[PDB]
């Protein structure tokens, strides 16, 4: 099953954090990252299509995020606002989706 | 001489009236019909796999739209996904932006659907109108559905006033091919046709040759239409009062003869194009769609964004009757390839003056 891992979990302010994705499906249409607990278009950080490799940012995009083909999400110059849950929706080639949530705290 | 020129005119006119006005005897008509049936066959053979419903404006608009194909009916959902457990999700393709080599927007899909239904309904209710004829009016129905706010699904059938003339129907076919050709939406992976096992690849990667083929069949068919109208307004008249030199002056006689040559060259150009449609069909129908586009029997193939009315449907293969029309093009062109000597005498006879 799809799984997030924040590296590190406890992040100092102004430093960086990487959300690692474990058990990513090998056949993908695309995926998207979100602020908070659930898949909400209004809190989309960024969307990535496998066909074009277009990291199209969303409303939750602070401009300090970097997304990778392995579904990992780097966040640099982390502010106190960046605390809390994040959600990854992945969409497979057969149009079946898998959700996974992550979290880190900032101090 | 008198009746020599007069007999050659009667050969051109009777051949032209068959080529322009005829249906089963006309290779211009059967080539046009082949191009129209080929695009219907294209969409029936691989249309279900086209990924649609990527967002235009925002991820915050999680728009979906179901598009209906009726009979053993089916329904295609643009926008949604299906979850790991099997339930429908309103968050799917609409989470990712629609463009080239990714996903069609609902708008781009609804154009394909609308054109497909117009084309399909027009050919079934009225057939293709003769190329010289201006066409016959007919209503077309387009059924779709949207999901209401935390409640039921609303169905909506649109009425479209349309005609069965070639120019209109070719525009509908052109809309389908060019949308696929220009934007290359990705195909769904997973009775699976050979080409699909085409999962992590766009539709132009799998069907680039087939889109180019269909694209040319349409453009060549549109050219046949434009030559047929040019032909139709270019009829050489019979010589009457054969020895009245004031009436039949050596000015109007050279003009008549030059009207016959433009009439002759139009007929040559139409049959040339009709063969290139037959050539372009062979390119279309001998790649990934070889064992599919020509045939029709009830399969039971399904993707995660399709629901069906029974356990049948006709996706995967063409169901357009393209083989019927291919042989009819050949049979009609054979008649016209036998009368080419009578034409060649009429070209030489006119050139003399």
């Amino acid at each position: 099953q799809l799984t997030t891992e924040s590296m590190p979990f406890n992040v100092a302010e102004g430093k960086e954090v990487l959300l690692l994705v474990h058990n990513l499906p090998q056949q993908l249409f695309g995926y998207s990252w979100y602020k908070g607990e659930r898949v909400d278009g209004n809190r989309q950080i960024v969307g990535y299509a496998i066909g074009t490799q277009q990291a199209t940012p969303g409303p939750a995009n602070s401009g300090r995020e970097t997304i990778y083909p392995n579904a990992s999400l780097l966040i640099q110059n982390v502010t106190q606002n960046d605390t809390g849950f994040y959600t990854l929706q992945v969409i497979k080639s057969d149009l079946v989706n898998e959700e996974a949530t992550g979290q880190f705290h900032v101090y | 001489s008198a009746q020599a020129i007069n007999q050659a005119v009667n050969n051109l006119n009777e051949r032209a009236k068959t080529l322009a006005g005829g249906t089963t005897n006309s290779p211009a008509y059967q080539a046009t019909l082949l191009a129209l049936r080929s695009v219907l066959g294209l969409w029936n053979s691989m249309g279900y796999a086209v990924i649609c419903g990527g967002y235009t404006k925002s991820p915050g608009e999680n728009n979906q739209k179901n598009f209906h194909y009726t009979d053993n009916g089916t329904t295609i959902n643009c926008g949604g996904s299906t979850n790991s457990n099997g339930t429908h999700s309103s968050n799917g393709t609409n989470t990712l932006k629609a463009d080239k080599n990714v996903s069609l927007s609902i708008e781009q899909y609804e154009k394909i659907h609308e054109s497909y239904q117009i084309l399909s309904k027009a050919l079934k209710q009225a057939g293709l109108a003769p190329l010289n004829s201006k066409g016959e009016k007919l209503e077309a129905h387009v059924t779709t559905s949207k999901y209401q706010q935390d409640s039921q699904t609303k169905t909506t059938t649109s009425v479209i006033d349309t005609t069965n003339d070639a120019q209109n129907l070719l525009t509908q076919a052109q809309t389908i091919v060019n949308t696929l050709k220009d934007y290359c939406p990705m195909l769904i992976a997973k009775n699976t046709p050979s080409w699909q096992t085409g999962g992590g690849k766009n539709s132009c990667e799998t069907f680039g040759a087939e889109f180019s083929a269909a694209s040319d069949m349409i453009n060549n068919a549109q050219k046949i239409v434009q030559e047929t109208q040019q032909l139709s307004a270019n009829q050489p008249k019979n010589i009457t009062q054969p020895h009245n030199l004031n009436l039949n002056t050596p000015s109007s006689l050279t003009a008549l003869a030059q009207k016959m040559l433009k009439n002759a060259q139009s007929q040559a150009e139409i049959l040339k194009l009709a063969n290139q449609v037959e050539s372009d069909f062979n390119k279309l129908s001998s790649g990934h769609l070889k064992d599919y586009i020509g045939k029709c029997d009830m399969s039971a193939i399904s993707s995660t964004n399709m629901t069906m009315q029974s356990q049948k449907n006709n996706w995967g293969n063409g169901c357009a009757g393209v083989e019927e029309t291919l042989t009819s093009l050949k049979t009609s062109a054979a008649d016209f390839n036998n009368q080419t000597p009578q034409i060649n005498q009429a070209q030489n006879l006119a050139n003399t003056l």
